C-alpha cells in the first residue's frame, strides 16, 4: 500500500499561533481612511450589514 | 442548536472579528462547522478553521466567508499526479465512491 | 475477411469476430439532448471498448 | 397546523387579515388548516430561531412558508440548515429566499419557488430567431455560477437549421475604471450582448456602459439574474403575477397533498417539530424529500427535483419600456412559445436602427 499522509494530522500547536499572526498582520494596516466601525452591538435583533 | 444559542450573544459579545472552530473530538458527521458558517457568514464576517477537510466548504455560492488553513481531502488527487510520473506511468483507472 | 486472416497470421493474436447491432455505419445523428448527441453503429461500438 | 411567518413590519398589516382569507382558500377532507402568523422584525437569525422554535414547541406546527421584503437572499442559507435541522418541510414562495441555492444538504427539507437560469437561458433563444437576431455575443461577470452559463451556451448553438455565432469576454473589474472598462468594451461582433451580472454592480455596470456610448434603444441587452439604457429584457418568473394572497394559499396547498401522498399509504402524522431541542437525537427521519414530484393545482404542474427547485415554471420575460417602466412582453407557460408584439416590421420595435441609410426596404 503506497497509502498518503498528513504531516501534522490532529494538530493545533502551530495553527493557533499562525491564525494570530495573519489577523494582527492585517489589523496593522486595517487603519485607512475606510470605515473601521465595530459590528452591531446587542443580540435581539439588527438588520444592518 | 445547542451552540447555534450563542453564535452572537457569546461570540461577538467581545466584538470580535473573526471566529476559529476546530474539528469535534467526537468524530461524527463534521457537524460543528455548520452553524458558524451559515450565522458569522449572515454578518459577511470571515471565519477560520483547522483540521478541516471536507470539500463541501470549497466555493463561495453556499460559504461565500470561509478560509480554512488545512486543505481538503480533494489535494490526495495532486500527489499521486507527480508520484506515478517518475514510475513512467501514462494510463490509470481510478475507483471513486 | 480474408484479409483479416493474413494480417492475424503474420502478428501472434487472436481473434472472435462478431457482427453489429444495426447494419448501418457510424453516423453522428446530431440530437443535442446527450451534448451534441452521440455516435451509433459500428463506429459507435468502437469507442465503448 | 401551519406556520405562515412572514418578513417587515408592511407585512404584518396584511398578514392577520390573510389568515381567514387562506383558510378557506383550500379543502381537503379530513384536512384542518390553521393560519398563524408573525409580528416579527429584524433579519438576523436572533428572533428567526427563538420564538419559531416556540411554534415548533408550542404550537406543534407542521409546514412553514416565508415571504421576505427585501431583495437581499442573505436570509435563504438561514432556513436552509434549520430545515435539515429537525427535518421539516419548509417552502418559501418568494421574496429575498428567491433564486435556487446549490448544492444542498442531505436530507434537507427546503423547497424553492424560484426558476434558475437554466429554463431562462432557453426562452431567450426562441426570442432570436423570432425577431431575427441569430447574431449574439454572451459576457459574465465574476460570479460563483458563471460556469453554467458559459458551459450550455455551445449546446444550444450545436444544432439548428440556422447558423449561429457567439463571443464575448471572461469577466470585468469595475474598479479597474471607466475608460479601462470601456477601452475592452469596443471588442464588439453582433447587435445584442449578454451579460451575466449582479444586482450590486448592476448599476456601476450600466454606468460604465454610458461612456461605451450605447444608451438607446440602437443597442439591447439581456439581463441573467433577479440613466437606464434603453432596450433592456428580464425574467420575473411570475415575480409580478400571481398577486399575493394566491401565491401564498398555494404553498400550503402542495403540502396538504403531500400529507395526503403518505397518508394513503399509512396513517402517521410526524411530530419531529413538537421539540426543538428537547431531543438529543435527529436519526429519526424517512420519505425526507420523497415527495413532490406530481404536484397539480392551479392548472400548473408543479414538479421539483431533488435539490427542491421548480422544474415545470410559467415563466414571463419582462422588457423596458420607453417611460423607464417594466411590463410583460412573452408568455411561456408549459413549453409556450406564443408570445405578444409580433415579429412583423423587423429592425423596428424592441430596437431602433443605429443608422437610417443601410435599412430599406
Amino acid at each position: 500500500i503506497l497509502g498518503l499522509q498528513l504531516i501534522n494530522g490532529k494538530n493545533e500547536s502551530a495553527h493557533i499561533s499562525d491564525a494570530v499572526g495573519v489577523v494582527a498582520q492585517a489589523v496593522h494596516e486595517l487603519l485607512e481612511k475606510e470605515n473601521i466601525t465595530d459590528p452591531p452591538r446587542g443580540c435581539v435583533g439588527n438588520t444592518n450589514i | 442548536i445547542q451552540m447555534a444559542l450563542s453564535v452572537c450573544e457569546d461570540l461577538i459579545s467581545s466584538q470580535v472579528y473573526a471566529i476559529l472552530v476546530s474539528h469535534p473530538p467526537t468524530p461524527n458527521d463534521h457537524f460543528t462547522p455548520t452553524p458558524v458558517s451559515y450565522t458569522a457568514g449572515f454578518y459577511r464576517i470571515p471565519v477560520l478553521g483547522l483540521t478541516t477537510r471536507m470539500s463541501i466548504y470549497s466555493d463561495k455560492s453556499i460559504h461565500l466567508s470561509f478560509l480554512r488553513t488545512v486543505p481538503p481531502y480533494s489535494h490526495q488527487s495532486s500527489v499521486w499526479f507527480e508520484m506515478m510520473r517518475v514510475y513512467s506511468w501514462n494510463h490509470i483507472i481510478l475507483l471513486v465512491s | 475477411i480474408d484479409l483479416l486472416i493474413k494480417l492475424a497470421r503474420t502478428m501472434n493474436f487472436t481473434y472472435e469476430v462478431h457482427l453489429v447491432a444495426d447494419g448501418k455505419f457510424g453516423t453522428q445523428e446530431r440530437v443535442n439532448n446527450s451534448n451534441k448527441k452521440e455516435w451509433n453503429g459500428m463506429m459507435g461500438e468502437l469507442l465503448s471498448g | 397546523n401551519v406556520a405562515l411567518v412572514f418578513s417587515g413590519p408592511a407585512y404584518a398589516a396584511e398578514a392577520a387579515r390573510l389568515g381567514p382569507a387562506v383558510a378557506a382558500a383550500v379543502r381537503s377532507p379530513g384536512l384542518d388548516v390553521r393560519p398563524v402568523a408573525l409580528v416579527l422584525n429584524g433579519s438576523d437569525p436572533r428572533s428567526l430561531v427563538l420564538q419559531l422554535c416556540d411554534l415548533l414547541s408550542g404550537l406543534r406546527v407542521h409546514g412553514v412558508v416565508f415571504e421576505d421584503d427585501s431583495r437581499a437572499p442573505a436570509v435563504a442559507p438561514i432556513l436552509d440548515f434549520l430545515s435539515a435541522q429537525t427535518s421539516l418541510p419548509i417552502v418559501a414562495v418568494h421574496g429575498g429566499a428567491a433564486l435556487v441555492l446549490t448544492p444542498k444538504e442531505k436530507g434537507s427539507t427546503f423547497l424553492q419557488l424560484g426558476s434558475s437560469t437554466e429554463q431562462q437561458l432557453q426562452v431567450i433563444f426562441e426570442v432570436l430567431e423570432e425577431y431575427d437576431w441569430t447574431s449574439f455575443v454572451a459576457v459574465t461577470t465574476r460570479a460563483p455560477g458563471h460556469r453554467a452559463f458559459l458551459s450550455y451556451i455551445e449546446v444550444l448553438t450545436d444544432g439548428s437549421l440556422v447558423g449561429w455565432e457567439h463571443r464575448g469576454a471572461l469577466t470585468l473589474d469595475p474598479g479597474a475604471g471607466e475608460a479601462v472598462l470601456s477601452a475592452q468594451l469596443r471588442s464588439v461582433s453582433a447587435q445584442i450582448r449578454l451579460l451575466f451580472c449582479a444586482r450590486e454592480e448592476a448599476e456601476p455596470v450600466f454606468r460604465a456602459a454610458e461612456e461605451a456610448g450605447l444608451t438607446g434603444s440602437g443597442y439591447v441587452w439581456f439581463m441573467v439574474g433577479p440613466p437606464l439604457p434603453a432596450g433592456l429584457f428580464a425574467v420575473r418568473s411570475a415575480g409580478w403575477r400571481d398577486d399575493l394572497a394566491r401565491r401564498v394559499a398555494a404553498g400550503v396547498a402542495v403540502v396538504a397533498r403531500g400529507a395526503q401522498a403518505l397518508l394513503r399509504d399509512y396513517g402517521f402524522l410526524p411530530e419531529l417539530g413538537h421539540d426543538c431541542r428537547a431531543q438529543n437525537r435527529t436519526h429519526r427521519g424517512e420519505s425526507l424529500h420523497r415527495y413532490f414530484m406530481n404536484i397539480t393545482w392551479d392548472n400548473r404542474d408543479y414538479s421539483f427535483n431533488e435539490d427542491g427547485f421548480l422544474v415545470n415554471p410559467s415563466l414571463v420575460v419582462i422588457s423596458l419600456t420607453r417611460d423607464r417602466t417594466w411590463e410583460v412582453v412573452g408568455s411561456w407557460e408549459q413549453q409556450t412559445l406564443r408570445l405578444k408584439y409580433p415579429l412583423w416590421s423587423r429592425y423596428g420595435r424592441f430596437l431602433q436602427p443605429v443608422d437610417d441609410t443601410q435599412h430599406l426596404t
